[PDB]
C-alpha cells in the first residue's frame, strides 16, 4: 500500500475474462509435456518452439484448431475439453502424467461454470458444494505433478480462482452478476451515438449524446418495444 | 357480378339469406345481425389466409384508434437512431399521404420526452443530504463543476457533462415503479403496510474508452444500473426480493451518469472531475429517500 | 356473447348457419361466400347509419385496403436515407404498437419495387439497333465491359 485510496471498490473477481490465464497456462503445460521439463529442466530457445509447433498441428489434425496469438473466448472454450486433452495425450511419451492431466482437466470442467454462473445456489449447487475439495485436489495435483513451474511464480488469475471463489459466492450470491462487461458493451453505443446524432460543438455535443444514451437505456421505452 | 350491381340489386338478390341470418340470430344471439355478420365475414376471411384484411377490419371496430401514443413515437425516434430532421421529413410525408396524424409532430414529441429525463420527479430526503443543494429540478449539470478559468492555475480545459447522482436515481426508480408495483401484486404483500423498508442494491462501473474515430481522443463513461430491490418489513426478513434484475449485463440496462474527455491513466484530472460523484455516493449511503410512487410516499435505503 | 369467444368456439356455434350460407352461395353465386357475406356486412352497416365505416369498408375491399400504398412506403425508405434493418425494426414497432398493419413488410417491398428499376418492360425497336444486344431484361451490367483479366495487358 503506497497511495491514498479514495474509491470504495468491492474487490470482486471480474467474471468476464476470469479464464484466459488458466487456458494459456494449460497451453504452456501441454507444451512442456510434449517437452520434458522434469527430465530436461533447461530447454533451449527452440525446443519450446518445436514443441508448440508439433502440438499446434497435432490439434489441427484432431480438433482442427488453427494456431493463434492470444486466447479469446471461443478458442479458450474449445481448448478446455476432455477430448482435446486425450488428443494431446496421444503425443506425450509417458502415460501416467496422461491420466494425471486427464483428471486435472476433469476437475477443471467440474469447477469451471461455478464462476460464470448467475446464481449457482439454484443453477448448480452441486458444483458449489463439491468445489472446496475439488480445488483442493486441483492444488494438490498442481503441486505434486507440476511443481517444476509453480515453485515461486503464479499468474494472478490462478490465485484468485483457486483461493476465494466459494467464499466470494457465499458473501455476495453470484459472480457473473457484477461483470463489468455490460458497461464495456455500451461503448459501441457511445462512439456510434457520436456519429449520427452530433450537435456538433464540444460545449453541446455531450449534452445530446448523454440525453440520447439515457433515453435508450430506460425500462419504459423498451417495454413498448415488446415484439413478443 | 354481385359486387358490380347496385344496392337495389344486392338487396333484391340477398334478402333471402338476410332473413335466414335474421331468424338464426334471433334464435341464438338475440338477433344481433351486426355481430353475427361480423364474425361470419371474419371467419370467411380467416379460411382464405387473409390475415391482413381481417386484422384491419378488426382494427376498424373496437377499437379504431388511429392514434399513435407519443411515447412509442419518441421511442421509435430514438431506439432506432433516426435523426431529427429525418423524423420531421418522414412525418410530413406519412401525413400528406394518408389523412391521419399518425406520428405526433416534433415539438410535442420533445415535450412528452422531457418528463422522462432527470429533474422532474419531486422527492424529499430524511435528513437533508450532506453538502448538497435541496434543489431537485436541475437537469444536465456541466461537468466542469465550477472551475476558476484563471490560467494561472491548472487549466480548466477538460470537457465533461453529467447529471447529479440522486436525481438520476429518483428518475430510474420512478421508471421502475411499474415493475415494483407488479412485484407487490405477485408477492401479494400488503399495500398500506409496505411503505418503509425498501433496499435498493446498485452496481457501479467506470471503464475507459479509447479513440472515438472520426475525420477529442479518450473518454471515460461512469455508469450505474439498478440491480435489485427488496423489502425490510417487518420481522427479521433476511431477504424479501421484490425484484431481481434479469439481464444485468445486457447493455440495454446500463445507464450513464458521467462522461469526460480525459485519459484513463492520469490520476490528476480523473480525480478532479470525479470528486463530486465520490462525495455524493459517500454522503448517500446513510440518509433515506422519500419518493411518491403509486400514490403513496415511501422510504428507501441504499 | 358471440364476439368475445375463441375461433374454435365461434366456428362451433356458427357452423350450421355457415353451411346454410355455403349452400346458398353454391346455389346462387357459385360458392363465392366471401363477396356474399361482405355484401351482407355492407348493407347491415348502411342500415346502422354509420356510413363512414361503410365507406371505409368499401375502400378496403378492391381498394388499397392494406392501409398504405407500398410505393410511398418505399419512397419513405429511400427519400430519407433510412437503412434496411432500420426499416424492419421500425416495422416491428409500428405493428406491435397499435393493432394495425401500416407499414408494408420487407420482401413485398422489394418485390413491389423491382418493377421500377431498368430492365423490366418489354419494348421493340424499328429498325433493330446497330451492334446492340437483343435482350431487354438485363439489369445492372458490370461496367468492366468484359476485359480479359490477363495481367499481361493493361490490367
Ligand atoms: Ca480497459
Ligand atoms: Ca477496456
Amino acid at each position: 500500500v503506497s497511495a491514498k485510496p479514495f474509491m470504495e471498490t468491492q474487490p470482486t473477481l471480474d467474471a468476464l475474462h476470469c479464464d484466459i490465464g488458466n487456458a494459456t497456462e494449460f497451453y504452456k503445460i501441454f507444451q512442456d509435456e510434449i517437452g520434458e521439463v522434469y527430465q530436461k529442466p533447461n530447454p533451449s530457445r527452440e525446443e519450446r518452439r518445436r514443441w508448440r509447433s508439433t502440438l499446434d498441428k497435432q490439434l489441427r489434425k484432431k480438433m482442427k484448431l488453427k494456431p493463434v496469438m492470444r486466447m479469446n473466448g471461443n478458442y479458450a472454450r474449445r481448448l478446455m475439453t476432455r477430448e482435446a486433452v486425450e488428443a494431446v495425450c496421444e503425443l506425450v511419451p509417458s502415460e501416467e502424467r496422461r491420466e494425471a492431466l486427464l483428471k486435472l482437466m476433469d476437475l477443471y470442467l467440474q469447477m469451471k461454470p461455478v464462476w460464470r454462473s448467475t446464481c449457482p445456489s439454484r443453477d448448480c449447487p452441486d458444483q458449489l458444494c463439491q468445489y472446496s475439495y475439488n480445488s483442493q485436489q486441483f492444488a494438490d495435483l498442481l503441486s505434486s505433478m507440476f511443481k517444476y513451474r509453480y515453485d515461486g511464480k503464479i499468474t494472478n488469475y490462478l490465485h484468485k480462482t483457486l483461493a476465494h471463489v466459494p467464499e466470494i459466492v457465499e458473501r455476495d450470491g453470484s459472480i457473473g452478476a457484477w461483470a463489468s462487461e455490460g458497461n464495456e458493451s455500451g461503448n459501441k453505443l457511445f462512439r456510434r451515438f457520436r456519429k449520427m446524432n452530433a450537435r456538433q460543438s464540444k460545449t453541446f455535443e455531450l449534452e445530446d449524446i448523454l440525453k440520447h444514451h439515457w433515453l435508450y437505456t430506460s425500462k419504459y421505452l423498451q417495454k413498448f418495444m415488446e415484439a413478443h | 357480378h354481385l359486387l358490380s350491381l347496385t344496392r337495389r340489386a344486392q338487396k333484391h338478390r340477398l334478402r333471402d339469406l338476410k332473413n335466414q341470418v335474421k331468424t338464426f340470430a334471433e334464435k341464438e344471439e338475440g338477433g344481433d345481425v351486426k355481430s353475427v355478420c361480423l364474425t361470419l365475414f371474419l371467419l370467411a376471411l380467416r379460411a382464405g389466409n387473409e390475415h391482413k384484411q381481417a386484422d384491419e377490419l378488426e382494427a376498424m371496430m373496437q377499437g379504431r384508434g388511429f392514434g399513435l401514443h407519443p411515447a412509442v413515437c419518441l421511442a421509435i425516434r430514438v431506439n432506432t437512431f433516426l435523426s431529427c430532421s429525418q423524423y420531421h421529413k418522414m412525418y410530413r410525408t406519412v401525413k400528406a399521404t394518408s389523412g391521419r396524424q399518425i406520428f405526433q409532430p416534433l415539438h410535442t414529441l420533445r415535450n412528452a420526452e422531457k418528463e422522462l429525463l432527470p429533474g422532474f420527479h419531486q422527492f424529499e430526503w430524511q435528513p437533508a443530504l450532506k453538502n448538497v443543494s435541496t434543489s431537485w429540478d436541475v437537469g444536465i449539470i456541466d461537468g466542469l463543476s465550477g472551475w476558476t478559468v484563471s490560467v494561472d492555475d491548472v487549466p480548466a480545459d477538460t470537457i465533461s457533462r453529467r447529471f447529479r447522482y440522486d436525481v438520476a436515481l429518483v428518475s430510474a426508480l420512478k421508471d421502475l415503479e411499474e415493475d415494483i408495483m407488479e412485484g407487490l401484486r405477485e408477492r401479494a404483500l400488503d399495500d398500506s403496510m409496505c411503505t418503509s423498508g425498501f433496499t435498493v442494491v446498485v452496481k457501479e462501473s467506470c471503464d475507459g474508452m479509447g479513440d472515438v474515430s472520426e475525420k477529442p481522443e479518450k473518454a471515460v463513461r461512469f455508469s450505474f444500473t439498478i440491480m435489485s430491490i427488496s423489502i425490510r418489513l417487518e420481522g427479521e426478513d433476511d431477504g424479501i426480493t421484490i425484484f431481481q434484475e434479469q439481464k444485468p449485463n445486457s447493455e440495454l440496462s446500463c445507464r450513464p451518469l458521467c462522461l469526460m474527455f480525459v485519459d484513463e491513466s492520469d490520476h490528476e484530472t480523473l480525480t478532479a472531475i470525479l470528486g463530486p460523484v465520490v462525495a455524493e455516493r459517500k454522503a448517500m449511503m446513510e440518509s433515506r429517500l422519500i419518493i411518491s410512487v403509486g400514490g403513496l410516499l415511501r422510504s428507501f435505503r441504499f
